[PDB]
């Protein structure tokens, strides 16, 4: 599961 | 003090309020939702393997007279983390190496709109034989530098 992403 | 040189302490104001120190003889100290990293996170977001303090022998540039600095070791913070970390005011994405000084607050997740920080403070209290400890000496360099196969293979422990 490597698709998070933060801003 | 015979088996901990770094104590990296999960604060009351993270999700986390724990007391981690790593010892001066384990590296690298891994991070990550997994427990099988040496030190323990467990971050919905956070990853495995989410990152990993790495300890080096720290290189001087010579020396033709008596100076400090000689040759030691240093610890490097390792992330290796989708979510990236924030160290004091330095980014570091899933495969970056970064400089840990004494009394160094690392930020593994943060989010604002769930609220959740986690943020670990480090704290060397034996130097075992470190050049200072890991804070460096004269004019901080505090930049993030990538991470090599000597790395990524530390991870390939776990």
């Amino acid at each position: 599961e490597d698709i998070y992403y933060l801003d | 003090g015979n088996g901990r040189f770094l104590t990296l302490k999960p604060l009351p104001d993270s999700i986390i309020q724990e007391s981690l120190e790593i010892q001066q003889g384990v590296n690298p100290f891994f991070i990550g939702r997994s427990e099988d990293c040496n030190c323990k996170i467990e971050d919905n977001r956070l990853s495995r393997v989410h990152c990993f303090i790495f300890k080096k022998r720290h290189a001087v540039g010579k020396s033709m007279y008596e100076s400090p600095a000689q040759g030691l070791d240093d610890i490097w913070y390792c992330h290796t983390g989708t979510n990236v970390s924030y160290l004091n005011n330095n980014r570091m994405i899933q495969g970056t190496k970064f400089l840990l000084q004494d009394g160094d607050e690392i930020k593994i997740i943060w989010d604002k709109n769930n609220k959740f920080v986690i943020g670990f403070k480090v704290e060397i209290n034996d130097t075992t034989g470190l050049f200072n400890e890991g804070l460096g000496m004269l004019q901080e360099q505090r930049v993030v530098l990538k991470q090599t196969a000597e790395e990524k293979d530390l991870v390939k422990k776990l």
